[PDB]
């Protein structure tokens, strides 16, 4: 099950799947040095350190009192990223690359700004919200959950996150983020104007195409 | 208006025939061979031809299975007999059958299918329709999945038909149109005419009843030899009148445990 | 669904609920400096203290080790206090208004004498208590409670609270003040007497009016 | 008071007048029937359920019951004081469906009683020895 499984859901979740969960698996053990992936913001402000540009946004040291939060968000992500590759996303894999990467842009420098150290729920959530206003206009009730009505996720997920823990700074930029995104790819070309002017580079198409329908062989004769 | 009708079943199947009155046409400006455009629930249309009949009445149209699905109505609803005869010849059609209809053919289905279907015909197509094409042995139903020119296109002697790729997936909002139905009960004439006077009502429209304030039925007791097709009957009227055929077993009640039952 | 609802609470309501959440928002976050709302009682016996005097009686910094008490509270508060505006008090919201006054400045002062600072269940609890006894004899049996009979909740709810947590003194001081009021607004003039000398004056009124009935499009018709 | 309509029997209620409180509809008076309806309040019972005059044909054993019932459920106190045995059960007999079930809840909704019907199938077929 582990090899077949794991080829067969979706290449971009696969990777980021394995990228966010081996990297704990290391943490518990202790083998590298768990102290050697902070993402220091003032270290920054006064060296480039490029030591650790990317290198802490995958570390989470999950354990006895910071796990349950982190384990929850793996499930939905697991069971919502998957939807979303499906969720019109499937035929524009350049596209799901860039938003991506524009968004770990958008909440890195926020969290460069102020002093969090673990940006991790963010990324999860702001996807996660992301598909919500996407892809709205569904009714989903879980076995143990209410019969609330549609449209209601990205707010309902609001408050669970939100008062399971705190630090009320990630929650709201995350969400935030996506919003002005959500107008701007989304919105903003056919509300007043201002185009697409972030479009993803043909080297980008160059590395992974997209899918193209295929006419294939005609055949037909005179009546 | 004079534009909404009844609808009822047919017995010439031709998916692409409709039955109405001599004065309709007459008072609507319609002339034969005119092709029309009929529009129905979720904004769906359907295009077919239209032709005489002896005994149709001005209100009521006659129609087959196929079109009523593809319309996405029922029994006794209203549709639109908009007219419109300007179709520009389709150019090249792509035509793709369903999963779980081919399972185990393969073969050239152009020639033995549509070929035979499409011949001296000039049907009139829509994207997004589906239709039922009666096999050599099977019952396989294709689904026009893209046209050129899109969507209202009339199949012509001088086209290209590409009937090459993996079928599509069935899809969740559709009635299965190989599923039983009125026209798939026969020797059962006045019986299926009792089940049927006493049930639509409550079925169809139910707010009625809470306003008139009178008892509707609440059980019907069917009895006879085994095999005379009774549980037929009870699944032919829940899939046509639309509702929520929910069955429930002797034997599995009785040998479930002790007082789980 | 964030715009319609908030605006489809009552104005005094919906002015209650942003009071009890946006200020947990500022200290948590830490906006304000949290320790600027403390109440110092030995302060206001010598010197007035008018910089805090009703500041620090809406101050809760809420910690990851009560703040489920926090929720189950609030979550009594939301439900309970459209049932208060809509039981026998529509057509009085002046008559409310003004009784929330009372439930403060009594608690206030028993503030002063002994020295709490976290002055924000006591409040919540008494209106609760006066709802329940005003609204007696209804039968309530929530999902995951027991068939317990009517008119005992201001005795149980008594119980639940006091368990959880701690502070004995609020509880008593709550409970006592709503049942004198009770006896002093509703019961008192028709014992012996001793009416309303505490009546609403115009000025109120002039703020706010209570209601009036509405006759509609009248008809004439006759013979 | 209660409306007799087309199919249906509409009961109104009379929640405001003027000048209050006698006010004898004349030929050119005003009548306000626009709004939200009342929501039907407790204390009073519904004009609609079942009484004395929703039975026929029953005319005689309708009067035995009557007589033999009226006494223990009206006056309690005056059988405790002159202290004679009272009536403890009684046995309506006959086909089904020709009104035993309404014979008894017309009984209770005229005397002022707490009708409380226990059913048979559902006594029998509860749980083992907890029926
Ligand atoms: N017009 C018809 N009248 C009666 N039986 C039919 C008719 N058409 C088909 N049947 C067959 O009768 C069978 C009835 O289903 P089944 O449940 O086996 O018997 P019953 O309905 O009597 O329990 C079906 O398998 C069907 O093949
Ligand atoms: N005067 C009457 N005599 C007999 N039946 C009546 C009379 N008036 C009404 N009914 C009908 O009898 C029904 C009630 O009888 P039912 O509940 O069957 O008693 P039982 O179950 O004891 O036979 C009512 O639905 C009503 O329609």
């Amino acid at each position: 099950d582990i090899g077949d499984w794991f080829r067969s859901i979706p290449a971009i979740t696969r990777y980021w799947f394995a990228a966010t969960v081996a990297v704990p698996l290391v943490g518990k053990l202790g083998l590298i040095s768990p102290a050697y992936l902070f993402l220091w913001p003032e270290a920054f402000l006064y060296r480039f350190q490029i030591w650790r540009p990317i290198t802490a946004t995958f570390y989470f040291p999950v354990g006895p009192g910071t796990g349950f939060l982190y384990l929850v968000n793996l499930y939905f992500l697991y069971q919502y990223s998957t939807r979303l590759e499906t969720g019109a996303f499937d035929g524009r894999p350049a596209d799901y690359l860039f938003m991506l990467l524009f968004n770990w842009i958008c909440i890195v420098i926020t969290g460069l700004a102020m002093d969090m150290q673990l940006l991790m729920i963010p990324l999860i959530m702001s996807v996660l919200y992301v598909w919500a206003q996407l892809n709205r206009d569904m009714i989903v009730s879980f076995w143990f959950g209410t019969r609330f009505k549609a449209c209601y996720l990205p707010w309902v997920i609001l408050g669970f996150n939100y008062i399971i823990g705190g630090s009320v700074i990630n929650e709201l930029i995350g969400n935030l983020v996506g919003h002005l995104y959500f107008f701007l790819m989304f919105r903003y070309p056919m509300d007043l104007g201002g185009r697409n002017f972030l479009s993803t580079p043909q080297f980008l198409y160059r590395w992974l195409p997209s899918r193209r329908h295929n006419w294939g062989q005609g055949f037909r004769l005179g009546d | 208006r004079p534009n909404r009708l009844i609808v009822d079943e047919a017995i010439n199947e031709d998916n692409s025939v409709v039955s109405l009155s001599q004065p309709k046409m007459d008072e609507l400006q319609l002339f034969r061979g005119d092709t029309v455009l009929l529009k129905g629930k979720k904004r769906r249309e359907a295009v077919c031809i239209v032709l005489s009949d002896d005994t149709c009445s001005d209100e009521k149209i006659r129609m087959n299975r196929v079109v009523r699905n593809n319309l996405r109505v029922r029994l006794g609803d209203v549709i639109s007999i908009q007219p419109c005869p300007d179709v520009k010849y389709g150019k090249r059609i792509h035509v793709l059958p369903i999963d779980d209809t081919v399972e185990g053919i393969t073969g050239n289905l152009f020639e033995v299918y549509l070929k035979p279907y499409f011949l001296e015909a000039y049907r009139p197509i829509r994207k997004g329709d589906i239709f039922l094409v009666r096999g050599g042995m099977r019952a396989v139903e294709f689904k026009v999945v893209e046209t050129d020119p899109s969507p209202y296109c009339i199949v012509a002697p001088d086209t290209v038909i590409h009937c090459e790729g993996e079928p599509i997936k069935r899809e969740d909002e559709e009635e299965s149109l190989n599923e039983v139905g009125y026209d798939d009960i026969g020797g059962c004439r006045k019986q299926l005419a009792q089940i049927k006077e006493m049930v639509e009502l409550p079925l169809r429209h139910p707010a009625l009843f809470k306003a008139i304030g009178v008892k509707p039925p609440r059980g019907i007791l069917l009895y006879g030899p085994p095999g005379t097709g009774k549980t037929l009957i009870a699944r032919a009227v829940a899939n046509e009148t639309g509702a929520f055929f929910f069955l429930i077993n002797g034997p599995e009640i009785m040998s479930k445990l002790a007082g789980e039952s």
